[PDB]
């Protein structure tokens, strides 16, 4: 329940 | 007269050149409008989202060819006057999900009223992939991370997007006990906790 | 001769600009048709139709050609079913020449896979009076092929045909039809 | 009579020319249009957001803007229509020294089914930015007014709070009353 | 009873 | 409190 960022 | 008819002749087609051009920007604000009447059709304003997605083999291949590496769903609402967000799916996956799973993140959006909204996001977030035989939905979830920048105050009109990479493996779509597409059409559900 | 030619081609590019601007603006309708039913949409159940006209309409019902009304679609849930009103106002079937017609019509939704079927929520219809009313509901026929799920745009129309006299809406003592206006007012339960 | 023809030809740009202006006024509408749904609120709380603070109060100290009126909002999806109309440079008493906030009766596609007069508890509310104080201010219409009763035009005269805000604490940094050209002002119609 | 129209 | 606009 941690978010991971996108690659943007 | 000659020189009559030579300039009607000329500045008749500079007026010609005239309308072709504001014509065709006109064309295009109203493409526009038809685009933003479509977005606030599809928009919600009460934490819960549920974006349709159709010919899911179709853009499958266009991820894995690349010529569609994400998509972003229309721009959703915690309430009428709360945060502005959107989804953004990876169809072959991103980062440590890429080629192997749906990667599924949420986007912080400029939304118009940021300044009276509390910073940074911290409602819970919850994707869902619908199985259209109603025997097992893929659910996952969580608390924003508060010291990351896409939950923060958005600068720009989006912040980095932010969710669960390997949110669901590519094998599972054509699972046997029940397939979550279904007449080529795919159904994922965001619930954020407007409390 | 070349001049000539200008004017020509001038010509050819008038009559494109002509044509295509007839195409915006027919665009333009259609953006603006569909902004109005988007405003005129609830998400709840519930709808309250507006008619206007009653009169004239009504004549277009007894000898008009429209056969029927069909009012803006709406919904029993942002995501639940989509559903909108036939009206005949001469009325239909049974009830033409002595009543007015009200059919509920389940339309094809984007949303149709994720729904229960066939189609179980009771319906209610009411004609409204400003003075202050006529109601009418009803459990929906289960084994009707009006509530199973759309195979096309919208499935048959059903409700009820003898839904309200027509010779009590031209009667003084009720306000059905007031400054020419009717509301029809539809609760689907949720 | 290439005269006729470029005659003809001049005759029928002219006409596009207008008739394309007229097309693009259509297209304006039509945008303001889906701009006033957009910002409708159907639950009878509205949040106004207004931008250009700055050049909108010089607007209103010359004679070129006098006031400014807030989309349409309802009570209900089949309720009451309301608006707001703001003075950044005041009305009547608070002309020059108050901002001045009326509501605006408008007439509803069904407001001959609705109650009248209207008499809904109606509440202002300059928004500071910051965690709290903003100034609060409420009311209840005077039935015997006929700005409250049916509308039997398009809006009836407006009635609120000429006195509502004092220009004076605007300026003050205390309160965010105004951040980066931006106030916020909230009307809540109380259910009934 | 609800019934059909003849559409 | 409400005050006919002028």
């Amino acid at each position: 329940s941690v978010p991971i960022q996108c690659t943007d | 007269q000659s020189q009559l008819d030579r300039e009607r002749i000329l500045s008749l087609e500079q007026r010609v050149v005239e309308l072709q051009q504001t014509l065709a920007q006109k064309d295009q604000a109203l493409g526009k409008l038809e685009q933003s009447l479509r977005l606030m059709e599809e928009a919600s304003f009460d934490g819960t989202f549920l974006w349709k997605i159709t010919n899911v083999t179709r853009r499958c291949h266009e991820s894995a060819c690349g010529r569609t590496v994400s998509l972003f769903s229309p721009a959703f609402y915690t309430a009428k006057y709360g945060y502005k967000l959107c989804l953004r799916l990876y169809l072959n996956g991103d980062g440590t999900g890429k080629r192997t799973h749906l990667s599924l993140f949420i986007v912080i959006m400029r939304g118009e009223y940021d300044a009276l909204l509390p910073w940074p996001f911290r409602n819970k977030v919850t994707f869902m992939l619908l199985d259209q035989n109603n025997r097992e939905h893929a659910i996952d979830a969580f608390r924003p991370d508060l010291s990351s920048a896409s939950f923060q105050r958005p600068q720009s009109e989006t912040n980095v997007a932010s969710g669960c990479p390997l949110f669901f493996p590519l094998s599972k779509l054509q699972s046997p006990k029940h397939a979550y597409v279904k007449d080529d059409t795919m159904f994922l559900k965001c619930i954020v906790e407007t409390s």
